[PDB]
RNA sequence: AAAGACCAGGC
DNA sequence: GTAAGCTAGTATTGACGATACTTGAG
DNA sequence: CTCAAGTATCGTAGCCTGGTCATTAC
């Protein structure tokens, strides 16, 4: 199911045919709830259009604001240390209590004390231009764990910073 | 009662449950038994028997209303797991006794393939039972219904107008509720008409097979 | 001979037995003639006019594309008048062969007649037909004889008729009986289309207004000359409509009340003539008036609305967050939303366009005015659905994450908006799962009724009534039935003659209702289609599945005549029979040194006395099962040799955490004869073969009953599985459920549940009590009861999704299923079982 | 753990692979069935204590220990003191090496090969064993939730460069 | 172009039993005047050897 | 020729 | 000759009926 | 020395009509 044809009745049938997504499974009529809107799939994928004969549910359309992600081939590793991040001792005697875990695409590459300020300065230098735009930062209380993703195939909205939206008055409302 | 509960031996009250469903099928089936002798309660039952009773001490049943010749017994079991020789050697002393035309078996937890085949050659016509499944009477209940079996001449009458050759007709197997409470041979013919608001005035014919 | 396929429009102005064909179709299909006397002119008329396409003499096929000697096959072009028949592409439409008269147009379209479309179950919306056109006379004649509209006016499958008013017909009607009366300028132009005179005025002259007619007058004029029958609303008295009662709620009836007396005093074809003057009248009269609707049909009021909110917020939502955590027994929701849909429709049917656009009485088509209007319900739930409960859960959650604005202001699976003031995303999201899964449940769930008549039709196709009239097989010449209907005779003639296919019949009379069912996909369409299932689909090999094990148990009635005294006996049983064990009552187990090791099973003290259990209950309890098990399967149970039990209210030992400090029952056990010079092994014996078996020891109840709830019934189905006991209707049930490890051969639930229940039997029915599945009343109360019992389930799942399925096919459908001997199914396992076990040629014509 | 090489998966188990056993911890590393304790001892701790302190168990959770203390007395019934220098290594060296299709390399090479690729030393290694076994231990007692392939957190999109490379390896 | 149709003036009414099951009644006048009207190309290929 | 593969319309 | 480099070597979306095997014990 | 059974697999699981393409050379 990876290469269709391009319908050319009208420009929207092209149009639609160019923004689809599959979840190809084994025997067709026995899945869970593959068929369904899961609440993850807010704002990226739409809930309401799909077809109706035997591939109902698995091929997705991409909302309006989607974007998938592409690969950072910049090394960023060395860029988490300016916001109070440290190194991963080699001794395995030292118990590292309290400390969150840090997690570059899946690899434990450090730890940090305060987690609350490490993604909250993290979020800010990427909303001035030093950071990569399309970085995932990932707080996550319960299991005590900041999680990073810089790889391809995720799928990006854009979004309001209501903090600094007060910057539009002093702009000049030119387009 | 409300909220009674019995606090006394269950056994004793299965085997007069039991008891009582064997004689209440003799004497529906058509045999003459005494009245009362079904008719009597769990209590002047435990006076009677006691509250773990044996079972050689039965009920040895009695003849036939009309006929005199067909006589029948019954033979309770004990609990374990049972051996084909046992009912050899109580077969053994059953024709010893006077005569018989047959017996009810009311065994306990199991039954043998190799007593079937050992209980066949027999010199009469006997059954067998288990004492779990006679404890509530199934012509009792409500959504029973008669099974009037009809004479051989009635056989020959109906079998008379439809030009048939009894094995065109709908059956009814020998390992069937009914047929076992009335103990029915295979070729027997019963009728049945049926009482409910979408099968009114609707009668049926089936052949024992 | 040829076949054609097109798209069909309608067209009411031409009759009901009639076809429009387009000329491109018409004037290249053929009929074929052999020419003789009585027509030779007409047909020599046809040759000079270049209307016949083709011609043999002979066999050598000369074409025409010659003058006429008797003898020889002429191919004309279908002109007015000849025969074809019709048929919808026969996915559900297993009786719809239909035979109709042509006439010809130029469009390119198949027009039929709006009549026609319930007996085809067609619509105008792209369907396409199949037009067959025979050749043979022979087969001219079969198509003319079976297939009329005259001759199949009463259907076969139900009692009515196939043609029913419509849409726009009922509609004329109902318009015309809410005005009464009519100026003369409007009754001529109508008694232009009726087939009779018009009458008299019924008023002649007020001082207000000149003549007017009645409506009465005006239907009256589609009847045949000296009609004189007679129905439950209407009197109809030399061809006059002499009384007809007033209703919208009767009207349909006392129409087709109308139809069948002129059917069944009248004519040969006095019913269609009816229609055929009737529709065209109706069309008319609707016409200069006009029928829409408007925003303000749409727009309930404020108050309404309020009340509606008000209703929901006040009795709705707190039940929902208790009764769905309680499992699915629980349908007082459906019951209690339905209330407050009754409230919403009492306030939608104020508006006059509303009402007459609609089935009052019909309830599937009077949710869907309410989902508009009013609230959309419930639309999340974890009960029977295709969907999983972790969706329901990811569901929940995402409920507390968006609306942030005051959380749990309501239920997270309840809609309060409707269609016409527009839904949240959120509701749109909860309302696009439920709509996901109607949609796929109809497509994909398509293969059950697939299956059901395959395996319906390779049973039931060819039984037959034969010609003495018992109703037999004809491959083993065995009797099904001695009869068919119960006032067949040679006397009286009925709907059903000899030479009748009654079992295909009753296949496609069970079939249908099934596709409607899956089609539809509603909540009590999907527990119908559950409920035939239940029935039509039964094993012959014991499967011991859930229902197997199922016993529904009834009680006695009136201790003491004391009020409140049954729902104690009740729980009297529920008490003797319901199975709580050691490790509910366990939380920790400790292992002392103090012959050396000493295992403490530790308890819960509260719970104990809310069950009213002590400690020596538990010693017995323990003690009766390990010495059965010892004595029971002898080989690797030789653990109990010398081991060792106590009791103790209190012991204290209390390990390191969570203390209760005094009074933490404990059951202290030991061993003896494991004289180990090591204790790790003997910490391996007492913590890895003795305290399992120790837990799952139970100690209030039976061992062999695995649930007994207890049911109020009373679902005002009266009795559903009593057939004649009294008057009564609110009897509590128990509905006990034996566990799997104990059925082995059928019919053993029933076996264990009575001999659980001896000490207590004094206090239950026991000449109702039943179990739940029919192969389990074939095995307890026979063949005869099971009959009488899948009759009666059958009909119940039957009329519940389409009305009024004649019995016979029903008592057809149960009498093939128990003619070999015992119960079997429509599968595999009940065919090869009957298979292992086990018109054309009725009569010859002759010259005299 | 999966990674891009077939030669990179790791599981670790936790089931009974037999009355009545404790369920302990496998390992199932390059088609080899071996205890975890083993794995530890192999990259380089010395003590249970600090093994249990890499595992981090949050205290409680008797039926934790009871799985760690099968697991350690399991480890001693299969090497024969595995603790004592090397002892552990030529153990993973013969569990290794006599499988189906053996690796072309020592153990050495083989961890620095197909062992967590994208860490350093093996005391990193040993970390994230424990890391992982404390996952799973949390999953167990019902603090954390089994992954649903139905979550979009927990998948990515394939588009033309992700399907060009893959088809383009083959030929 | 993510638009592909007409703005037809739409009444809800009976007309004469012509538009019941899902049919539609459309004007003649307006057809005329070229409302709804459409052109098709279809393309017919054929190949030799050279 | 025969099958695969796709799409559409129904059921 | 293609067997589908060797390719894994279990190490990732299906899930039930339906038929066929290696136990203990009368 | 055989039933049952606890796996061990097999194999079908929506179905039918339309229109279309593109079909390993060795
Ligand atoms: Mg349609
Ligand atoms: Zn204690």
């Amino acid at each position: 199911g990876v290469v269709a044809n391009l319908g050319r009745a009208n420009p929207l049938q092209s149009l639609i045919d160019l923004r689809r997504t599959r979840q190809q499974v084994l025997y067709t009529g026995r899945v869970g709830d593959a068929r369904y809107p899961h609440p993850s799939h807010w704002g990226r994928l739409c809930f309401l259009s799909t077809p109706d004969g035997e591939n109902c549910g698995l091929v997705k359309n991409l909302s309006l604001l989607g974007l998938v992600s592409t690969q950072i081939m910049e090394p960023v590793v060395e860029e988490l240390f300016d916001s109070g991040m440290e190194e991963l001792m080699d001794d395995t005697s030292t118990p590292l209590s309290g400390k969150h875990k840090v997690l570059l695409n899946g690899d434990w590459v450090g730890v940090c004390s305060d987690s609350d300020y490490f993604v909250a300065d993290l979020k800010s230098r990427r909303r001035q231009s030093e950071l990569p735009r399309q970085m995932e930062i990932k707080l996550d209380k319960d299991d005590k764990e900041v999680r990073i993703f810089t790889d391809a195939g995720r799928l990006l909205r854009p979004l309001l910073v209501v903090e600094n939206l007060h910057k539009l008055k002093q702009s000049k409302p030119s387009k | 009662l409300s909220k009674y509960v019995d606090p006394s031996s269950e056994e004793s009250h299965r085997y007069y449950l039991a008891r009582r469903n064997a004689l209440e099928m003799l004497r529906d089936r058509g045999y003459e038994v005494s009245l009362e002798d079904i008719n009597l309660s769990l209590q002047d039952f435990r006076t009677v028997y006691g509250e773990r009773p044996d079972v050689d001490r039965l009920r040895i049943s009695a003849h036939h209303r009309s006929d005199s010749s067909n006589k029948v017994k019954v033979v309770f079991f004990g609990t374990g797991k049972v051996k084909v020789n046992t009912i050899r050697s109580v077969a053994a002393e059953i024709l010893s006794q006077e005569t018989i035309t047959g017996l009810i078996l009311v065994l306990q937890n199991q039954v043998t393939d190799k007593a079937l085949k050992a209980i066949e050659l027999f010199t009469f016509k006997v059954e067998i039972f288990q004492i779990t499944d006679l404890l509530v009477n199934l012509t009792k209940h409500v959504l029973s219904l008669r099974h009037r079996v009809l004479t051989d001449g009635e056989k020959k009458a109906l079998l008379k107008q439809f030009n048939i050759e009894e094995k065109q007709l709908p059956r009814i197997s020998k390992k069937d509720a009914v047929v076992r409470y009335y103990g029915l041979e295979k070729g027997q013919i019963v009728k049945v008409s049926y009482r409910g608001e979408l099968t009114e005035s609707y009668v049926a014919y089936r052949c024992v097979w | 001979g040829f076949s054609s396929r097109s798209v069909i429009t309608g067209d009411a102005f031409r009759n009901v037995n009639e076809v429009g064909i387009p000329m491109e179709i018409a004037h290249r299909i053929t009929f074929e003639e052999r020419v003789s006397v009585h027509n030779i002119g007409y047909l020599q008329e046809l040759v000079d006019n270049k209307m016949c396409l083709s011609y043999t003499q002979g066999s050598t096929t000369y074409s025409l594309r010659t003058v006429l000697k008797p003898g020889q096959i002429v191919h004309r072009r279908v002109m007015d008048g000849d025969v074809v028949f019709i048929n919808r592409p026969p996915t559900t439409h297993k009786h719809s062969l239909q035979a109709l008269r042509v006439y010809v147009h130029e469009d390119n379209t198949v027009k039929i007649n709006p009549l026609m479309c319930g007996p085809l179950s067609a619509d105008f919306d792209g369907d396409c037909v199949h037009l067959f056109y025979p050749q043979s006379l022979t087969a001219k004649a079969e198509v003319l004889e079976l297939f009329s509209v005259d001759k199949q006016l009463r259907s076969s499958h139900t009692g009515q008729l196939i043609l029913q008013l419509g849409l726009d017909s009922l509609l004329s009607l109902r318009v015309m009986m809410e005005q009464v009366f009519l100026d003369k300028a409007s009754a001529q132009q109508l008694a232009m289309y009726g087939s009779r005179s018009l009458p008299s005025p019924a008023v002649v002259k007020s001082s207000k207004s000149g003549p007017a007619w009645t409506f009465f007058q005006i239907l009256q004029l589609a009847f045949p000359e000296r009609l004189s029958c007679r129905g439950d609303g209407f009197i109809v008295g030399g061809s006059d409509l002499l009384s007809f009662d007033f209703g919208v709620d009767a009207l349909a009836s006392i129409i087709n009340g109308i139809v069948t007396g002129i059917m069944v005093e009248k004519g040969p074809k006095e019913a269609l003539a009816f229609f055929d003057s009737l529709q065209p009248l109706l069309m008319e009269h609707l016409d200069p008036q006009g029928f829409s609707l408007s925003l303000e049909d749409l727009s309930m009021s404020r108050e309404d609305m309020g009340v509606i909110h008000n209703l929901i917020v006040r009795e709705i939502s707190p039940m929902v967050s208790r009764l769905r955590l309680s499992y699915e027994d629980e349908l007082q929701l459906e019951n209690s939303i339905q209330k407050v849909k009754e409230v919403a429709a009492n306030f939608m049917l104020k508006s006059y366009s509303m009402r007459n656009l609609i089935d009052i009485k019909s309830n599937s088509a009077i949710n869907k005015l309410v989902q508009q209007i009013g609230f959309l319900g419930l639309q999340l739930s974890d009960k029977k659905k295709l969907y999983t409960k972790t969706l329901v859960e990811d569901m929940a959650q995402f409920y507390k994450k968006k609306y942030v604005s005051t959380s749990s202001s309501g239920d997270f699976g309840i809609v309060k908006g409707c269609f016409f003031h527009g839904l949240d995303p959120y509701e749109e999201m909860a309302h696009s799962v439920a709509a996901r899964e109607v949609i796929v449940r109809s497509s994909r769930g398509l293969a059950e009724p697939g299956t059901l008549f395959k395996n319906l039709m390779a049973v039931l196709r060819d039984i037959v009534i034969t010609n003495d009239g018992t109703v037999r097989n004809t491959c083993s010449n065995s009797i099904v039935q001695f009869k068919y209907e119960l006032s067949s005779d040679n006397e009286n003639q009925g709907l059903f003659e000899a030479g009748d296919p009654v079992g295909v019949l009753a296949a496609t009379a069970m079939s249908n209702p099934a596709y409607k069912a899956v089609l539809d996909s509603s909540p009590n369409s999907n527990s119908s289609w559950e409920l035939m299932k239940e029935v039509l689909l039964c094993k012959v090999n014991f499967q011991n599945t859930t229902n197997d094990r199922r016993v529904i148990l009834y009680l006695n009635e009136c201790r003491c005549g004391k009020k409140y005294c049954q729902e104690n006996s009740a729980y009297t049983v529920r008490n003797k029979l319901k199975k709580v064990s050691l490790k509910d009552t366990a939380v920790e187990f400790l292992v002392e040194y103090r012959i050396c090791l000493h295992g403490h099973i530790h308890l819960n003290k509260t719970l104990l006395e809310g069950w009213n259990i002590s400690m020596q209950d538990i010693l017995q309890r323990c003690e009766d099962a390990i010495n059965s098990l010892v004595q029971k399967k002898k080989k690797k149970a030789e653990d109990f040799k010398k081991m060792n039990l106590s009791v103790s209210e209190c012991c204290s030992f209390r390990g390191p955490g969570s203390s209760k400090d005094s009074d933490m029952p404990c059951l202290m056990f030991s061993s003896y004869n494991a004289t180990d010079p090591d204790l790790e092994r003997t910490l391996d014996v007492l913590c890895n073969t003795i305290y399992p078996v120790l837990l799952e020891t139970v100690i209030k109840g039976d061992p062999r009953i695995a649930s007994a709830n207890i049911i109020w019934n009373s679902p005002e189905t009266t009795t559903w599985i009593r057939s004649l006991h009294a008057s009564r209707r609110g009897e509590w049930v128990l509905d006990v459920t034996v566990e799997k490890s104990d059925v082995k051969q059928s019919g053993d639930a029933w076996r264990v549940v009575i001999d659980s229940c001896l000490s207590v039997l004094h206090l239950i029915d026991t000449k109702r009590s039943i179990p739940y599945s029919i192969k389990q009343v074939q095995e307890l109360l026979g063949l005869s009861c099971a009959f009488e019992q899948a009759v009666q389930r059958l009909s119940a799942s039957v009329r519940k999704v389409s009305k009024g399925v004649l019995k016979e096919h029903i008592i057809l459908v149960a009498n093939n299923m128990t003619c070999s001997g015992d119960m079997l199914g429509f599968n595999y396992g009940g065919y090869k079982a009957l298979t292992r076990s086990l018109t054309g040629s009725q009569f010859e014509l002759l010259w005299n | 753990y999966r990674s891009e090489t077939k030669r990179n998966r790791f599981i670790v188990r936790l089931s009974e692979n037999q009355k009545r056993k404790e369920k302990v911890l496998t390992v199932y590393f390059l088609s080899t069935e071996i205890p975890v304790w083993v794995l530890f001892f192999a990259l380089g701790v010395a003590s249970d204590k600090e093994a249990v302190d890499l595992i981090a168990f949050d205290g409680g959770d008797a039926s934790i220990t009871n799985s760690v203390v099968a697991s350690i007395q399991e480890a001693d019934s299969v090497c024969e003191d595995f603790r004592h220098g090397r002892n552990a290594l030529a153990y993973v060296e013969q569990q290794i090496k006599g499988t189906k299709f053996p690796p072309g390399e020592s153990v050495d090479e083989c961890l620095s090969l197909y062992l967590f690729p994208g860490l350093k030393s093996l005391t990193q290694k040993a970390r994230f064993l424990g890391y992982m076994v404390k996952c799973l231990f949390s999953a167990y007692a019902g603090k954390r939730k089994c992954e649903n392939r139905d979550n979009f957190r927990n998948k990515r999109i394939e588009l033309a460069g992700e399907l060009l490379e893959r088809e383009l390896r083959v030929h | 172009v993510l638009f592909n149709g007409q703005n037809a003036i739409v009444a809800v009414n009976v007309h004469l039993g012509f538009n019941q099951e899902d049919s539609i009644v459309m004007n003649k006048a307006s057809l005329e005047r070229g409302m709804f009207r459409s052109e098709q190309i279809r393309s017919y290929k054929a190949d030799v050897d050279s």
